[PDB]
């Protein structure tokens, strides 16, 4: 787990250890890589379990 | 056709694609949409190798 998003990529961003792969809303996690210049986050594969 | 069948009166539940739109949501009631659609793009094969 991890207590926060934003302390979620932080923990991601310590690169490349500890993670290599999240889950989470596409609504949040597009903005979250739309703030770096170096985009070495990326988003892939098929949405799914639709949500309002 | 289909919508009109149902407005009919002798239908009640139009099990089908319906592609909801902002004005065809007023002479009938829809509910919590189930899939995605969307126009899309396709091109012909374009994968050779080198
Ligand atoms: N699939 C499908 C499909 C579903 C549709 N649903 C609609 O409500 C409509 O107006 N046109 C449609 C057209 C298509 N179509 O032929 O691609």
């Amino acid at each position: 787990n991890v207590p926060a998003t934003p302390d979620g990529v932080e923990y991601l961003k310590n690169d490349p250890e500890k993670l290599d792969a999240f889950i989470m809303d596409k609504a949040l996690l597009d903005y979250e890589v739309s703030i770096d210049a170096d985009c070495k986050l990326l988003t892939v594969g098929k949405p799914f379990a639709i949500e309002g | 056709g289909m919508m009109g069948e149902l407005l009919s009166g002798q239908a009640d539940m139009i099990v089908a694609p319906l592609t909801i739109n902002n004005e065809r949501a007023q002479y009938i009631e829809f509910s919590k949409p189930f899939k995605y659609q969307g126009l899309t793009i396709l091109v012909k094969k374009e994968i050779p190798r080198s």
